[PDB]
Order: structure tokens, then C-alpha cells, then sequence
């Protein structure tokens, strides 16, 4: 609806946590030159060995794939190298931080939300167990991880263990819950969590007198959001789809470079051992290059995709850096960059080869239209407003900020003079006392 | 060769895997179920300082157990200065494998060459090789 | 003919048109205000004062100087008019980009004539004149060299494909910045103090 | 007798199909609000009709 003399001016707010979930590194993986293509053969080595540096190329890019994901988890996690702890107090002004604050109980000193997020991720670390034991005398065939085993594939583990980024995440939370901003560019600064939500709510331009009147419901507005976020997670499981989905690619990946194995690629048969038990060996070795041809071309397809996706990932690690610097270690003003509103505050939360932001944004409420004007005439002098905009109740003039409704009688402080009452377009007649 | 735990059925004469491998064999003369596995062992990781520094090496064996580590690289069939690295004194387990010919101290440093799960090895004073968890930093309070 | 199919988009150029004209009217009827949730009405001369008042110029200069400044922006949008109905080279990227796809899938078409060795591209006349054991080798032949083919065009789709979400996440971030607000960035919404943009 | 190996191809394209969608939804869809051009256009002096 618009006017050419209307606005609206919103009355309440409501307090929205918002979640960004971000890949930041994906599994590392070696494959054995040899042991893929011309396993346990001495001859097949030997023809193998007639072409050259391969291999090498595709061992150096693997190399570099595993190096950036460790550099990935460091730039993204390690951004503070000082681990403050949590406070033995909870007086934050009825603020509830138990949710997100670690808890000691757990064997692993992880919080709720990251229980929940880590229960949500159905991979089972498929990498991991498969002790060289488990690939032992049993009465089933081989499970789909000794067979990767048995043909040259692995899987590295990361550097940096899940406790280390919880600890780090902890860190982190503790600086931005005790201190603000001050901990990102030096050393951590004390200050009560009432006076940084006052600080912030300046950030976003309302004054802070809002938030000391209405400290107990906006308390209340948070814990509620928070409460909501948790129940949302408890409930839904789609709501991680990117990290479960670069874990089911890399795993399927790896799955489908196994069941290649099983081509002919024009060959009489696909299996190495029934070409050497019958054929002679000059007449074996066109059937051995064939099958070299493929399953070294195999191998090229794999790295590509690797690199590819090592690209991809690199640019949400890079990404997830930033909106970690921005976001957390202090107040951003870009819009849409750290939730839908103005941005007040976020959370790290850590989840299984990702992370998970908790925005804390500023939504207005409930708006109600009014009449405006540009200036307000006087005895020969046009005055506006230093920090606000001109309402009227009907039959009053008053100002007020802009994104809540806070009428104030127009005095000399709020308004300043500048030219006549001509030139303005716009300019209504009212008095303006001292 | 080992001994089987597999059924096979009473005309079957071989078993074939997922990648289209041989997996067990019945022997002709005696009708025993015998399953093959590659004596090639994946896995096998070198830390070493440059070649100006030293020659002294660990070696880190994936996912591996160290009861299990001469069994699994079939030392007895290996040449010596190499049976020396299987079954050794400096044998210390981290949860990438386990780790034998570094000496474990219980001092925490800066990480520099990363090895896995935490665990990072250096070179330092004579000289040897030590392994010890990577400190993430100095600790702190507000 | 040969099995290369182009699939349409799933939203049209008319719901495109649909959206940017609702963010059109969002940012004329209501300033940044709909970005952030409910849409606020506001007249368009205090915008402009709000928006001066973000670079740093006070808003007496835009109330003095309103007919001025309302000419000016309508002589630019005219001259930006008359350089799109002028020139034609303003448009290369998505010419670029059109013709580097279309090129791609013409060779990829093209390669069908290669011989790869053997004795005919033309698989019609292998089987016509050789028996089936020993036509096998020229058939592994072509096989090899049109399955290559697939692989080679697949990973150059695969790089431009990530050089495209780069370029529409950059352009995601400027949509949001720019025009759903007032940029402090510099050099990012245009050359001097960005006061507004337009999709 | 050469396996899966164009699986992989098709793959990839609908996954390049897919992101070119989303990209689309991301650039575009930013509001689900369809607001109309209003019938007045008294800007103050601006000219929009372009
Ligand atoms: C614009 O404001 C003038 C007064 O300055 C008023 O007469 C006119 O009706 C307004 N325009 C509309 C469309 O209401
Ligand atoms: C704002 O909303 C809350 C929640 O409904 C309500 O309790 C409060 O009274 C509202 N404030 C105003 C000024 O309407
Ligand atoms: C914070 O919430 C938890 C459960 O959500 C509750 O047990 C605890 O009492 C709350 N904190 C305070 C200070 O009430
Ligand atoms: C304020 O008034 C205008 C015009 O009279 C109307 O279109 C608009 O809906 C009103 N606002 C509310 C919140 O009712
Ligand atoms: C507008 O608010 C003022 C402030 O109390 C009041 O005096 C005046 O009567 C109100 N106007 C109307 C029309 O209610
Ligand atoms: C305000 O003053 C102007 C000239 O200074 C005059 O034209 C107008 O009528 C006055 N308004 C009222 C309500 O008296
Ligand atoms: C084959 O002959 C050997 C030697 O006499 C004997 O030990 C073995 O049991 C025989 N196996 C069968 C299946 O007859
Ligand atoms: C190894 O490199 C260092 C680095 O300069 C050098 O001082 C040393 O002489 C080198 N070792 C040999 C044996 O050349
Ligand atoms: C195998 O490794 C595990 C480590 O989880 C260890 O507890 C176990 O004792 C090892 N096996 C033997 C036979 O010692
Ligand atoms: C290091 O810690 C282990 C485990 O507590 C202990 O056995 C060992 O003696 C310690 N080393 C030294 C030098 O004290
Ligand atoms: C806006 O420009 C068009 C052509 O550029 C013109 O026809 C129209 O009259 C202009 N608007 C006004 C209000 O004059």
C-alpha cells in the first residue's frame, strides 16, 4: 500500500535462531599403483613397469587432495589458539546456554545439539574398524570394505580428531559468550552479557534502552528459539542431506572403482590368473595390456572426479572460514550473510566433516501505518531530524527511530536547522518547543 | 594358504570374491576348503626426516594391532634389518595403527609431521625419532 | 540422431520476469525492509535521504536538490537505454558461454568420423565385409576411441559447470547486497558511493 | 564387457542439470513474495517505466 505521505513503523520483534549447515572436508583416500591392476603377478608388474610414471602423478594428486582437507579443518576451526574454558557460572541475564555449552557427563565433552547432529549422520565411520581381523577366517564372503582392502584402497584418518574440534568449538563459544567481539582481534575482554546485547542491538540500530526494558522477554524469545531448534532437529533428519550426501558419494565412488575390477575390456577373461594359466606368454601379453589399458584408465576417471570435488569442497571450507570470522567473531552487516534479518549473533556447532552455524537474528513484528513528513516548517526555517523520522498521531507531530515505535516530542536536540521552508517539498506547519 | 571356515557347495571347486577374485579353493586330494589372501599388505607408511638429516625411520602400519603386526607383513619370510621394524621396543598404538621405531613421550608440542588421530611426530635431540600428541594451544580463562 | 538431447529449464523466462519484477516493486514501494521480513511502505524521497545518509551525505542535500537529482537518474537510465540499443558487444559472457556450449556439442558429433585405426569409422561396413571373431578388434577399436570421446567432453562440462556456480553464487551475493540493501563494499555495487541497483 | 562405465556419465550430467537449477533457484527465488507494481507512480520526479 503504497503513499506518498504514509509509512509503517513496526512495534514488536521477534527473536529467530536460524541453522547453516556447510561441508568443510570430505574422506581422504591412497590407492596402491600396483596392487590394483596387477595384484600379486610378477609378470603383469614387470609389463606394468613399461609405462612409465603413471601412477606417480595420480599418488601426488591424492597426496595434495588429503593435505587440503587437513588445511580445510584447520583454517576453518583453528581460527583462536588460545582455549578458554567454560565459566563455573551461568549468570548470563536469563540466557540459557546449557544446550550448546559442553557437557562433561557424555565420554566425549560434546553439547546436546552436537549429540544430535552427530547421531544424525547414518555412515558409521565404514573406513574405520576392519582391523586386518575382521578380513579373517568367517563363514560369509568378504563385506565391501575388505574387498577395497584386498585391492590396494584406503582410507587415511583425519588429523584432527572430533574431541579437538569440540574443544576448539568450546573455545570458541566461551570467548564469544564472555567477552564479545574483543577476543578475535587480541586479548579477551570481560564484559556482562547484558551490556554486548545492548552493544549488538546499537549494531543493528535500536537504541539500547529497548533491550534493558525488555531484558526478560527477549530472554525468554531466545530460550523458546532455542528450544524450537532442538526440538527441529530431534524430529527431522533431511535437514543434513549435504554431509550425509558427500559421504555417500565418496563411498560410491570407492564402491563402483572395486566393481570395476570384473571388466573384460575386450579381453578373454577379466580375471588376471586365467590368462597366464592358459595362454603362453607372448600371446598373454596383448590380453595383459588390454586389461592394464582399462583398469589404469579406471583410475585416471577416479582422480579426476577426486579433484573435482576436492575443489568444491575447498570452496565451502573456504566459505565456512569466512562466515566463521564474520559471524562469530563479530557483527555483520552484509545482508542475508549471517541469517534472514538483522544479524545479532551466531553459535559454531560442530557435525561429522562439516560445521553448524546458529544465527541469532532481529525480526520486526507487528507494523502500524502512519502519516509522515520530510521537514517540519518553522518561523522561517526547515528543520530535520538527526537520527530518526517524523510521525503524527492525528493531531500531534512527534519523532521516532525507525525500526521500533518510540514517539518523542519534537525539541531542538532531535531536529536541525538547514535553509527555509520553500524549497522543501513536503514541509508541513507544526511547532517545535525548546 | 589357510584353513577356511566357507561351505562350499558338494561340486564346487572355487570360490570367487566381489572384484572378481579368487577367494577359496578346495584341494583336489584332500577335499578341504582352503581361502587365499594376497601376502601384499596396504597400508605401510614411512616417517622420516630429510636424508641431509638422518637414516632412521618409523614405520606406521594401518589398522593394525601391534599382537598382529608380524603375522600380518609376514616377517618370518622378510630379510633382517627389516624383521627389526616388526616386532621392536618402541611400540607404541594410536588409534591410525600402530606406530614402531618412535619413542612416545608424554610432553605435548606443536604438530610437525602429522601423522593421524591426533598424533604427530618431530625429530629431536643423540638424536631420534618422537612421537606425542599435538597441543592445539596454551590454555586459557576469562 | 546420435542420442545428444538438450533439456529444457525448469522455470521459465516469464516466472524469472515474474520474480524480478516483485523485487522491482519490493525495492520502490518499500526500501530494503522487505529483505528482512514484513514489507514496510515508505515514500521513495525519504529512501533516497536514508540511502544519502548511509554514504555519508546529509539529507537537506538530497530535500534542496530533489528535481535535479530526479533528472539526472533519468538522463543516465535513458543513456544506458540508447548504449544497449547502440552496441552489442555488452553481452559476451552469455554469448560466450552459449557458443562454447553448441561448439562443444558439435565436435562431439564431428568425432563420430574418426577412424581410431581402423579400417572404417563407419561401423555399418566392418560387419558387412568381416567375419564376427575378427571384426571384434576394429569394433574394440572404435569402441575405445568414442568412449574417450564421452569421457574428454563430460570433464570439460564438469569444469564449466563449477566455473558457472561460482559465477551464480557471486551473483547470489550480489543480488542480496545490492539490491535487497545498501552496500559499503567498495567497488562491489559499482564504481563511487552505491545508493541503489536494480535486477 | 566394459561395465559401468557410462553410468558415471550420465551421472555427472544430472548432477550438472541439477546444480544448473539450483543455481537458478538461488540467483532468483531470494523472496516468495509476489508483490505488484503499484497503479500510482508518483516517485518523486523518478522515472521507472524503463
Ligand atoms: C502526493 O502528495 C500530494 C501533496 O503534496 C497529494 O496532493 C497527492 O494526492 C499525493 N499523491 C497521491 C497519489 O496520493
Ligand atoms: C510482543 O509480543 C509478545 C509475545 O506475544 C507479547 O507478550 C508482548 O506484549 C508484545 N509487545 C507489544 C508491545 O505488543
Ligand atoms: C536451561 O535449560 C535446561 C533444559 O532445557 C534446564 O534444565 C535448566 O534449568 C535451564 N536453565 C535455567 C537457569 O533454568
Ligand atoms: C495503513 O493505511 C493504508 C492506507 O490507508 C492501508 O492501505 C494499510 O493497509 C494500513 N496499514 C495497516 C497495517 O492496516
Ligand atoms: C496520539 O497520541 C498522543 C500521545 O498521547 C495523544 O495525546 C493523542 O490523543 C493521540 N491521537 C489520537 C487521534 O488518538
Ligand atoms: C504553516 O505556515 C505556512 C507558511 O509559513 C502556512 O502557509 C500554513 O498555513 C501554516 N500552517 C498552519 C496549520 O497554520
Ligand atoms: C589321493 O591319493 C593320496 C595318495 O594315496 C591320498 O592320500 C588321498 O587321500 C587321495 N585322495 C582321494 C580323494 O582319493
Ligand atoms: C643437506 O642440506 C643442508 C641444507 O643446506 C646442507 O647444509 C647439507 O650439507 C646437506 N647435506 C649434504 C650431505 O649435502
Ligand atoms: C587388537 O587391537 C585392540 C585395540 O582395539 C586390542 O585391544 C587387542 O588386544 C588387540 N588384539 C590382541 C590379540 O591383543
Ligand atoms: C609417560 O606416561 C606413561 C603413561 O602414564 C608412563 O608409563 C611413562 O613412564 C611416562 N614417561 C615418563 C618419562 O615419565
Ligand atoms: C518516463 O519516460 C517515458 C519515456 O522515456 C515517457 O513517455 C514518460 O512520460 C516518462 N514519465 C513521466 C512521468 O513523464
Amino acid at each position: 500500500a503504497y503513499s506518498n505521505n504514509s509509512i509503517a513503523i513496526p512495534t514488536n520483534f521477534t527473536i529467530s535462531v536460524t541453522t547453516e549447515i556447510l561441508p568443510v572436508s570430505m574422506t581422504k583416500t591412497s590407492v596402491d599403483c600396483t596392487m590394483y591392476i596387477c595384484g600379486d603377478s610378477t609378470e603383469c608388474s614387470n609389463l606394468l613397469l613399461q609405462y612409465g610414471s603413471f601412477c606417480t602423478q595420480l599418488n601426488r594428486a591424492l597426496t595434495g587432495i588429503a593435505v587440503e582437507q587437513d588445511k580445510n579443518t584447520q583454517e576453518v576451526f583453528a581460527q583462536v589458539k588460545q582455549i578458554y574454558k567454560t565459566p563455573q557460572i551461568k549468570d548470563f541475564g536469563g540466557f540459557n546456554f546449557s544446550q550448546i555449552l559442553p557437557d562433561p557427563s557424555k565420554p566425549s565433552k560434546r553439547s546436546f545439539i552436537e549429540d544430535l547432529l552427530f547421531n544424525k549422520v547414518t555412515l558409521a565411520d565404514a573406513g574405520f574398524i576392519k582391523q586386518y581381523g575382521d578380513c579373517l577366517g568367517d563363514i560369509a564372503a568378504r563385506d565391501l570394505i575388505c574387498a577395497q582392502k584386498f585391492n590396494g584402497l584406503t582410507v587415511l584418518p583425519p588429523l584432527l580428531t572430533d574431541e579437538m574440534i569440540a574443544q576448539y568449538t568450546s573455545a570458541l563459544l566461551a570467548g564469544t559468550i564472555t567477552s564479545g567481539w574483543t577476543f578475535g582481534a587480541g586479548a579477551a575482554l570481560q564484559i556482562p552479557f547484558a551490556m554486548q546485547m545492548a552493544y549488538r542491538f546499537n549494531g543493528i540500530g535500536v537504541t539500547q534502552n529497548v533491550l534493558y526494558e525488555n531484558q526478560k522477554l527477549i530472554a525468554n524469545q531466545f530460550n523458546s528459539a532455542i528450544g524450537k531448534i532442538q526440538d527441529s532437529l530431534s524430529s527431522t533428519a533431511s535437514a543434513l542431506g549435504k554431509l550425509q550426501d558427500v559421504v555417500n558419494q565418496n563411498a560410491q565412488a570407492l564402491n563402483t572403482l572395486v566393481k570395476q575390477l570384473s571388466s573384460n575390456f575386450g579381453a578373454i577373461s577379466s580375471v588376471l590368473n586365467d590368462i597366464l594359466s592358459r595362454l603362453d606368454p607372448p600371446e598373454a601379453e596383448v590380453q595383459i595390456d588390454r586389461l592394464i589399458t582399462g583398469r589404469l584408465q579406471s583410475l585416471q576417471t577416479y582422480v579426476t572426479q577426486q579433484l573435482i570435488r576436492a575443489a568444491e569442497i575447498r570452496a565451502s571450507a573456504n566459505l565456512a572460514a569466512t562466515k566463521m570470522s564474520e559471524c562469530v567473531l563479530g557483527q555483520s552487516k552484509r545482508v542475508d550473510f549471517c541469517g534472514k534479518g538483522y544479524h545479532l549473533m551466531s553459535f559454531p556447532q560442530s557435525a561429522p566433516h562439516g560445521v553448524v552455524f546458529l544465527h541469532v537474528t532481529y525480526v520486526p513484528a507487528q507494523e502500524k501505518n502512519f502519516t509522515t513528513a520530510p521537514a517540519i516548517c518553522h518561523d522561517g526555517k526547515a528543520h530535520f531530524p538527526r537520527e530518526g523520522v517524523f510521525v503524527s498521531n492525528g493531531t500531534h507531530w512527534f519523532v521516532t527511530q525507525r525500526n521500533f515505535y518510540e514517539p518523542q516530542i519534537i525539541t531542538t536536540d532531535n531536529t536541525f536547522v538547514s535553509g527555509n521552508c520553500d524549497v522543501v517539498i513536503g514541509i508541513v506547519n507544526n511547532t517545535v518547543y525548546d | 594358504l589357510t584353513e577356511s571356515n566357507k561351505k562350499f557347495l558338494p561340486f564346487q571347486q572355487f570360490g570367487r570374491d566381489i572384484a572378481d577374485t579368487t577367494d577359496a579353493v578346495r584341494d583336489p586330494q584332500t577335499l578341504e576348503i582352503l581361502d587365499i589372501t594376497p601376502c601384499s599388505f596396504g597400508g605401510v607408511s614411512v616417517i622420516t626426516p630429510g636424508t641431509n638429516a638422518s637414516n632412521q625411520v618409523a614405520v606406521l602400519y594401518q589398522d593394525v594391532n601391534c599382537t598382529e603386526v608380524p603375522v600380518a607383513i609376514h616377517a618370518d619370510q622378510l630379510t633382517p634389518t627389516w624383521r627389526v621394524y616388526s616386532t621392536g621396543s618402541n611400540v607404541f598404538q594410536t588409534r591410525a595403527g600402530c606406530l614402531i621405531g618412535a619413542e612416545h613421550v608424554n610432553n605435548s608440542y606443536e604438530c610437525d609431521i602429522p601423522i593421524g588421530a591426533g598424533i604427530c611426530a618431530s625429530y629431536q635431540t643423540s638424536q631420534s625419532i618422537i612421537a606425542y600428541t599435538m597441543s592445539l594451544g596454551a590454555q586459557n580463562s576469562v
